[PDB]
Formats: C-alpha cells, sequence, structure tokens
C-alpha cells in the first residue's frame, strides 16, 4: 500500500536530515575549537615578537 | 618620578612600592601574559639602552647637592 511506502520514504528523509544536522553541529564545534587554539597561538606569537624586539634594543649598539 | 622629586630617604618607599608592583605583576600574570618585571623596570628606568638608569643619576645628584653638605655623621650609631 502507498501508506507503507510513504512511511519508509519519510524515514529515509528523517535519517538523512539528522545526518546533515550532525555534520553542521560538528562543523560549528570544530570552528570554535580551532579559533580558540588559534587565539592562544597568537597570544604567544605576539609575546615572542615583543621579547625579541626588547632583546634587540638591549643589544643594539649606536 | 616620585622618587626623583624627594630626598635620598625615599629609597625605602621606592623599594616598597616596587615590591607591590612586582607582586601585582605576578598576580596578573596568572591569567594574562605580560613582559617580565625586570624588562618593564629597565624600560621605566631608561637602563635597557643606557649603561646607567635614572635612580643612580638621582642618587649621584642628591649626594653632590644635599646629602653631603647637610648631614653630620655619628660613628657611635653609624
Amino acid at each position: 500500500r502507498e501508506i507503507h511506502q510513504d512511511w519508509a520514504n519519510r524515514e529515509y528523509i528523517e535519517i538523512i536530515t539528522s545526518s546533515i544536522k550532525k555534520i553542521a553541529d560538528f562543523l560549528n564545534s570544530f570552528d570554535m575549537s580551532c579559533r580558540s587554539r588559534l587565539a592562544t597561538l597568537n597570544e604567544k606569537l605576539t609575546a615572542l615578537e615583543r621579547r625579541i624586539e626588547y632583546i634587540e634594543a638591549r643589544v643594539t649598539k649606536g | 618620578g616620585r622618587f626623583e622629586s624627594e630626598d635620598l630617604t625615599s629609597i625605602v618607599e621606592l623599594d616598597g612600592l616596587l615590591e607591590i608592583n612586582r607582586m601585582t605583576h605576578k598576580l596578573l600574570s596568572r591569567y594574562l601574559t605580560l613582559d617580565g618585571f625586570d624588562a618593564m623596570f629597565r624600560e621605566a628606568n631608561h637602563n635597557v639602552s643606557a649603561p646607567y638608569g635614572r635612580i643612580t643619576l638621582h642618587v649621584f645628584w642628591e649626594l653632590n647637592y644635599d646629602f653631603l653638605p647637610n648631614y653630620c655623621y655619628n660613628g657611635s650609631t653609624n
């Protein structure tokens, strides 16, 4: 009967939509995690840049 | 600057204030990143790029002008 076929087809849609939602949720979480790791990496990089500049000024002659 | 605007007896005050600043830097470094206290102190004392800082210059200036011709020694009490 058509009703049973419709139920099966809608089940196919439901699982596919859930898969799509899971991918999007992971994508958002991955973006947040990488950005946090990126931010802390920048914090160390700028600190190193300041420290090397201070060392160069301390050692530069003239 | 506050030390530079007073006599040689403000050395104790400068050391105490410097200790407070160092401790504050240590407390802030717990959650933030900051340059070492020694580098900042040298930056404020103009000692990073020069052999001598401001504190020593003021001490020499005070000795020449005020301390030497306005103080009497007592060897019993040093």
